């Protein structure tokens, strides 16, 4: 049996979060995809939160 | 030597699901 456990993607997929069109970049606009990843290595990140 | 969903795109989706999901 397996031990280790990535519960994030299986998260994002089975709630059908998770697609090719949801991560789509829109055409002639400038709001983000439905779904986009941040960044906790940016300086200051942790500030705004 | 002599000598309908397109199934490409579906079999795509299948598989990346498939590894999302079971991978590990």
């Amino acid at each position: 049996p397996a031990q280790e456990f990535q519960t994030a993607r299986l998260f994002l997929s089975h709630f059908g979060f998770l697609s090719l069109e949801a991560l789509k970049e829109p055409a002639n606009s400038r709001l983000p995809p439905h779904l986009i990843a941040l960044d906790s290595t940016i300086p200051g990140f942790f500030d705004d939160i | 030597v002599k000598s309908s969903l397109e199934l490409i795109p579906l079999t795509a989706r299948m598989v990346m699901a498939h590894l999302v999901n079971h991978l590990g």
